[PDB]
């Protein structure tokens, strides 16, 4: 259960070593410089639009390791394994290792901006009065929010692909085949979505 | 049968330490120099 | 006795996801007609509109794979048996 | 094991998927993103 | 005490068709309430207005396809009995 | 045994058939809402219109008839027996 | 016994002619709306416009009445 | 015995009463809301729009009056029993 | 016996007056909504759009008092036993 | 046999608030979109929608408190004990 | 005994919370979309159009809040074991 | 019968309920909110800042009804309250 993510992880630290070695200004971006700078100034693009950068410049990093480390597992799993490997999310201890990370994280910036008496009343008061007790449950919603998401939509997939092996070979192909095609795209939007809600997280909690 | 999948095991830590080191080594090593470059390719514009 | 509890589980697993196909169903028909009347409206706005599309399918989809996750725990691992 | 041989022509019908069609459109992208670069 | 099993697995395969049914039969209503919209905006536009009418559909016809096989399981391979 | 298991079988055919009307009717009603707007927008479309709302009209007879199909299956042919 | 499959048989009946009653009138209902408007905006179409009127409104019906029949068939002919 | 027959007919028929009157209540208030929309908007329409207007609340009464015919036929007139 | 009858008609009667309810909430909405907007488009047309608005707010609560009715008639006068 | 009857009553209160719930959540949501939209059109309306805006409240929330009475008629005066 | 009124307890309770989760969360959306467009259409209106969102959101979470309660009544307390 | 079978057989009954209807809710306020906030972007591309504050606060909102709705479900099954 844990190989499976120490194996992306070793792979994501490759992929970091060969942009170490490779990115030059001089020369041509064909490299892989092209995938983490494409991810790199849409994450910085979306925290200067909502909290701008010097309030709030080492989110950037987190968001794409919590980009990188959900696709390259989702992906990854695709490969025809199914016999070792599994979907790292599928198990709890994953999504909340990341989920739990980034809410202790962003609360604790709350605490360092605001302070560690106010913020907690600015967390409970909420845009509304009324809404304060609805407002004190959704502090905590977020992060379940965050958790419970991954889980489910990894999960369908890896009860649906052992589901699948029930039929036949040659029946099995098609069924097989289709649903990892889908699956593809629904984690690579899972994990985009993941680090955007993690941005506007912390956007709503350094304010 | 049945292992009551959603509460947590020993691994959970696990899985933590091997992302925060995987987060230490992307701040130090993907993206000071991206950012130095895309600086200069701004520049470059 | 075990068998009372698994025809409930069986149930309850069956509203879980009635529910959940329910809501996908409607949220991601209604996120569609709105690219669908955006991508009438401006031609060249289909590349911008994908985007936001796709994060509200993620917030649908989510509350779908949720309950079909939850079913998966009802029938597979019954509790209180 | 037939579970394996059927998953494994799944996977062969997906990579043939991707490889027309999603390798083309994504390797322009980025050969667009390289001549762009150039451009100076 | 199978008996009461199969009568509980065949009340929640029919819930979960049930729901099905609703999501899928109202979100491709809605999606093509878009696209005749669009195409009586613009007579040029159904080319471009196909794509993403089978995109949204696809995603509701992915819910509704997977309620119905977990309804089979349910029916013909109930997970306990 | 068979008496116990007929039952829910008819509670399940009856849940799959309510939910396939629910969703035919509404979606089938959006679609023919769509329709006539579009021939009030415009009194000549009429010709071309008629087309996507057979294409919408397929997609959620099929699900209706998809769920009937299975209904039937439920009632007439219950497994367990 | 047979009373428990009667049982059973009506309260299928039930949910299949509610639900299709639900359908059908909201079907109904949203045809008229489009109805009144158009024939608000476009004052004298009405005379093209009650055709596909009744057309929306008869393929919903049709789900109404298939409900129906099968109900009968439930209810009044059940298996068993 | 026949004391069930009676129960699951009382519970039918409140089931298909409960649908009917979703269903009438939500399709006669879509139908105000068009005739209240195209009233504000053109005021003497009101001698015009009242004739679709009674047609649609007819045609949504009779699905009413029937399914409240056949409450009264589980209920008082049960089916086999 | 009457203990079967009695749980089978409080069911049945709980089940008109929720389907009633909910038909009847989501009516007065549908219309008010329509009354509001009507009300914001041209100001002064106070009356003269409630008139409308009371004759649909009453065919929606005439489909609810019958309703209620009915679950009364369920409740407190069972029929059979 | 009293049990049996309050289990059956239990149901039905659930049932009945739980429609008058959807109902009033549903109608207090659209009759606040009209009201948003019109107070985004016109400060005049943050004066005048209110009256209207008022009405269609009570008489949803009419609805919602009159359902709430009726379940707890059924569930501490339960008839047929 | 007291067991079958246990269960008839829950359910009830169940049908409590979901019909209230229902009403909420489409109350809430509707008026999210309210909100969505006036600030797409009307961005200096933020500071006025806020307080209408949240009285209505505050008339669904207010109906919500009394749902749950007595659905928390329902379970823990059994009204009448 | 044992009665802890039929208190769970209940408790699991009301437990897919609950979540049942969070599902519904929840699914169809986060697509309203999303047809909004697409229809907004697309009428006014650069608005995409603005617009993503209030979609956030209303599927908050959502997602706290939601949630809790699972908190009471996940006391339903693995409690039991009244046992």
């Amino acid at each position: 259960t844990i190989l499976a993510t120490a194996v992306t992880a070793v792979i994501v630290i490759a992929l970091a070593f060969y942009l170490r070695a490779k990115v030059t200004s001089t020369g041509v971006p064909s490299g892989v410089q092209l995938f983490w700078e494409a991810l790199t100034i849409q994450m910085r693009q979306q925290i200067e639009g909502s909290i701008g950068m010097k309030i709030a410049p080492f989110v950037l990093p987190l968001s794409v390791t919590i980009f990188v480390f959900i696709l390259i597992s989702n992906w990854l799993a695709v490969l025809p394994l199914q016999y070792l490997y599994k979907a790292p999310a599928s198990d709890i201890n994953f999504v909340l290792a990341l989920a739990l990370f980034v809410f202790v994280c962003y609360h604790a910036a709350g605490i360092w901006r605001r302070g560690i008496v106010g913020h907690p009343i600015k967390v409970v008061k909420g845009h509304v009065a009324f809404l304060a007790p609805i407002n004190i449950v959704e502090e905590l919603a977020k992060p379940i929010s965050l958790a419970l998401r991954l889980f489910g939509n990894i999960f369908a997939g890896g009860i649906l692909v052992a589901l699948i092996a029930m039929f036949p070979w040659y029946i099995q192909w098609f069924p097989n085949a289709v649903w990892k095609t889908f699956d593809l795209f629904v984690g690579l939007i899972q994990a985009f979505i993941f680090s955007l809600l993690t941005i506007l997280y912390f956007s709503q909690s350094m304010e | 049968g049945g292992s009551n999948f959603l509460i947590p095991n020993g691994t959970f830590f696990a899985v933590l330490i091997i992302f925060l080191i995987v987060l230490g080594v992307i701040s130090k090593w993907v993206v000071p120099p991206i950012s130095k470059v895309l600086a200069e390719r701004e520049a470059m514009l | 006795p075990n068998a009372i509890i698994t025809a409930g589980a069986l149930i309850g697993g069956g509203l879980i996801m009635g529910g959940g196909a329910i809501g996908a169903g409607i949220g991601d028909g209604i996120a569609g007609n709105a690219l669908i009347s955006g991508i009438a409206r401006q031609p060249e706005a289909q590349g911008r509109l994908f985007t936001p599309f796709f994060i509200t399918v993620g917030l649908v989809e989510a509350a779908y794979f949720i309950n079909l996750a939850f079913m998966a725990l009802f029938v597979f691992a019954t509790p209180g048996l | 094991m037939s579970i394996f041989i059927g998953q494994l022509i799944g996977f062969a019908v997906i990579a043939f998927i991707i490889v027309k069609w999603v390798v083309p459109p994504v390797r322009t992208l980025m050969r667009n993103q390289q001549e762009a670069v150039r451009a100076a």
